[PDB]
């Protein structure tokens, strides 16, 4: 279970690094 | 290592993704001192 | 306000171009205005 | 903990193709 937690909070650095790359994607589709 | 060019100079990876030089220990500094807030 | 020592280097770790020598002028540069930096300029080998 | 394993190697295969398909696109049609 505490294996577990950490995969959780590595599931959250997963999806911030989701949101990050969403931006970063949008900024090389303006340019 | 944290994303960046030629890591062991004009790397110009993404700013204030992933974990900070340092600091980390300053900001655990402060919980401390938070926690000796109180008692 | 001009950042402390610890700020300036968090600034410096991230910049594409930069160098000890650069670094300490800056520093000495905008904290020179403080008095609370007590300096004695005989020694110019980055050690104020 | 099973489901949510099964949720880390989705997010993890999902997050390599993205990461891959946004670097592409991002090098290639920036010009």
């Amino acid at each position: 279970l505490a294996a577990k937690k950490q995969e959780l909070e590595e599931i959250l650095h997963e999806m911030e690094a989701r949101i990050e790359e969403e931006e970063e994607r949008s900024q090389q589709l303006q340019a | 290592r944290i994303v960046g060019l030629d890591q062991m100079s004009a790397s110009k990876t993404k700013k204030g993704m992933f974990r900070t030089v340092g600091q980390l220990y300053k900001e655990q500094l402060t919980k401390l001192m938070t926690t000796l807030r109180n008692t | 306000n001009p950042p402390g020592v610890l700020a300036l280097l968090d600034e410096e770790c991230w910049f594409p171009k930069a160098t000890d020598t650069s670094f300490v002028e800056k520093l000495i540069q905008e904290q020179g205005n403080h008095a609370k930096f007590q300096k004695s300029k005989q020694l110019k080998d980055k050690t104020e």
